[PDB]
């Protein structure tokens, strides 16, 4: 007997560190049931995609390193995906069906017995106000008012990486809780890219 | 690429509302930045209030000033604008206004290359009080001044010749005098030769009580 | 905030290295800290964004690194212009912006410079209000200590007297100033006030006249 914990899993910060390297562009004990407990039963022995809001392209249930904790970010990870076209001409349509099903499973598994409500990010960073993602070379910034709040249609704002079409599976989410009344509000979360990639490393640990 | 330049009241009572004014020149407001309003009290170090972003009008606060600051961004006129609220003498300080830049945020945040020169808010009861100017006149060289006499609160403008001279200008610190009024003076060093022929006049600003005062500066019967 | 030490001295010529701790929410979630100079009278000028990268022109002599939730700046061949107030920031998750709590930088070996002072006598315009102000402007001496004595005829005079603390000019250098501040009757009961600056052993005077 000894623990996991994803939320203080030093890997995260190794591979943290160099995505941020390369992205100047310009041994191990897995397990499997789980969700980053002390003790786990079963015992063996990576798309470095940047977004916010949302996961796409992931290992495919809720996790928070701190649930009562309004300021931690909620990990969500989804028993079916949901496909999402984008294209270069600056919009993404998604099946509005296949999506408000989506809200309203995650909405029950958040009532753990009262009302859930979710609205869009309360405001400031553009990358983060938005489903920003990358992809192929081209930077999305797609309102994502209508997703929050039979085709939807997301506006998109595109830039090409000038600083110094494509189709995805949506894997999970990034949510934040307003804790401060009956109601819980949620809002889409990000920014700390290491969230991204516990996500997903959420099952493993080195000894 | 882009200059700042902060303004508003130089005093104000507290638990009124201070307000600020950035009007940025050379670049657009609404474009890919962030504007910040950034300040430093006396005696303590920079502190972030908070940004909006030009794309949008989103907003982000320190949390600690979230509950009585607002900021918001005249897309016409091309201006930023800082409103803080219930204000005590802790909100003393020079206030900045400045840009932020940014590739992708997500990993490598936002820095502020562009500032603005900063404009000194005081808070307090104490009225206010425009200062009296008086002239200073008595090598190869002389010196004349101007002493900005007995004014609150900080700080004064002193040009000299409308702002057609410059070399030679060095306006000193304030003294403050034990009833709680500064003074000021001064000092443009002229070629001697020229006196009898080039004219020199101080041009004192003090925005806070509305003085506006030119004095010519000349060596006397 | 962030942590950094309130005051580092080093020499000219040496190098110095300024420490800024954050937390796993700054430092470690981003590479987004960035290094300001700060001069009296100026605005912050950037010098390090994106841990270690430089605008143009912030000369070689300056440096940003990072290790885990620390990140360091460091300045080699200490110039005089280089003393200064640093801050380091950074972005932090929730989106925040948090600056450290400043290094004050001292730099030793400077070369001394002696005050040039110039002293003014009260205005026929001032001395109508019935009052008279004389005003000692010293300049452009360093270091930034400096004691002025005034004299009246030649004896010692203590009351009336204000001086400012030294401040840094835009050429590295110190300014003060001492107000007397007079009647119209003082100024006429005497015949010749002088203003005594001392700064490092030596002392120069100047001498006005009603
Ligand atoms: C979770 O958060 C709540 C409120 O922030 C706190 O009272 C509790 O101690 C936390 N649990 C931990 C840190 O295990
Ligand atoms: C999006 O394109 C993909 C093809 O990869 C497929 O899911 C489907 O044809 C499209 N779905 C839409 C438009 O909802
Ligand atoms: C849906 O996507 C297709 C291609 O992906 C695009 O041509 C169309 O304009 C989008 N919106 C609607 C309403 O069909
Ligand atoms: C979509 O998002 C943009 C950027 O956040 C915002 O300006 C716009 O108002 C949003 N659209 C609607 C219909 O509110
Ligand atoms: C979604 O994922 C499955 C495998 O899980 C893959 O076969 C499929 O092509 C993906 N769909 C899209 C649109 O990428
Ligand atoms: C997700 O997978 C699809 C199919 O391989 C690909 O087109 C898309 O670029 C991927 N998403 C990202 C963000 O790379």
């Amino acid at each position: 007997t000894e623990n996991f914990n994803m939320w203080k899993n030093n890997m995260v910060e190794q591979m943290h560190e160099d995505i941020i390297s390369l992205w100047d562009q310009s041994a191990i004990l897995k397990c499997n049931d789980f969700n980053g407990t002390g003790p786990c039963t079963n015992v063996s022995t990576i798309r470095p995609v940047v977004s916010t809001q949302l996961l796409l392209n992931g290992s495919l249930v809720i996790r928070s390193e701190n649930f009562t904790n309004n300021a931690k970010t909620i990990i969500v990870q989804l028993n079916e995906s949901v496909v999402i076209n984008c294209t270069g001409a600056g919009h993404c349509n998604l099946s509005k069906t296949q999506w408000e099903n989506t809200l309203e499973q995650i909405a029950i598994k958040l009532k753990e017995n009262k009302t859930i409500i979710f609205n869009p990010s309360s405001g400031g960073d553009p990358e983060i106000v938005t489903h920003s993602f990358n992809c192929g070379g081209e930077f999305f910034y797609c309102n994502s008012t209508q997703l929050f709040t039979r085709n939807i249609t997301l506006p998109c704002r595109i830039k090409q990486i000038i600083n110094m079409r494509c189709s995805s599976n949506i894997t999970g989410l990034l949510l934040t809780r307003d804790g401060g009344n009956g109601t819980e509000i949620f809002r889409p979360g990000g920014g700390d890219m290491r969230d991204n990639w516990r996500s997903e490393l959420y099952k493993y640990k080195v000894v | 690429q882009v200059q700042l330049q902060e303004s508003g009241p130089g005093l104000v009572k507290p638990s009124e509302t201070l307000s600020l004014t950035c009007a940025v020149s050379g670049g657009s407001i609404g474009d890919d930045y962030y504007w910040n309003w950034i300040r430093q009290s006396p005696g303590k170090g920079l502190e972030w209030i908070g940004s909006i972003y030009g794309s949008f009008g989103g907003t982000n606060f320190n949390p600690s000033l979230k509950n009585r600051v607002t900021i918001s961004m005249d897309t016409s006129n091309n201006q930023v604008s800082l409103k803080l609220n219930s204000v005590t003498a802790a909100d003393t300080a020079v206030y900045y206004c400045a840009r932020g830049s940014h590739s992708i945020v997500v990993l490598f945040g936002y820095y502020f290359d562009y500032w603005g020169q900063g404009v000194l808010v005081t808070v307090s009861s104490a009225s206010t009080k425009g200062p009296s100017v008086f002239p200073l006149a008595p090598e190869s060289t002389a010196a004349l001044g101007c002493l900005v006499k007995d004014y609150f609160p900080e700080p004064v403008t002193v040009s000299w010749n409308s702002g057609s001279l410059t070399s030679g200008v060095h306006t000193f610190p304030a003294v403050l005098q034990s009833s709680g009024l500064y003074s000021l003076s001064s000092v443009v060093t002229v070629p001697s030769s020229s006196l009898g022929t080039q004219t020199y006049v101080c041009n004192v600003n003090h925005k806070p009580s509305n003085t506006k005062v030119d004095k010519r500066v000349e060596i006397k019967t | 905030a962030l942590t950094q030490p309130p005051s580092v001295s080093k020499s000219l010529g040496q190098s110095v290295t300024i420490s800024c701790s954050g937390t796993t929410n700054d430092i470690g979630a981003y590479n987004g800290v960035s290094w300001y100079q700060h001069h009296s009278d100026t605005a912050p000028r950037l010098l390090i964004y994106e841990v270690n990268k430089r605008p143009s022109g912030v000369s070689d002599r300056f440096s940003g690194s990072k290790s885990g939730n620390t990140a360091s700046l460091t300045i080699s061949g200490l110039q005089a212009e280089d003393e200064a107030d640093y801050y380091c920031g950074s972005y932090r998750s929730g989106s925040t912006w948090v600056f450290g709590g400043g290094t004050r930088l001292t730099v030793l070996g400077q070369p001394k410079a002696s005050p040039t002072v110039t002293l003014f006598p009260p205005s026929s315009e001032e001395l109508q209000a019935n009052k008279a102000t004389l005003v000692c402007l010293i300049s452009d001496f360093y270091p930034g200590v400096v004691k002025v004595a005034w004299k009246a005829d030649g004896s010692a005079v203590n009351a009336g007297v204000e001086t400012t603390t030294p401040s840094k000019q835009s050429n590295n250098k110190y300014a003060a100033s001492s107000y007397l501040s007079l009647t119209s009757d003082q100024w006429k009961s005497h015949k010749s006030y002088s203003c005594q600056v001392t700064h490092e052993g030596s002392t120069v005077e100047k001498t006005v006249a009603p």
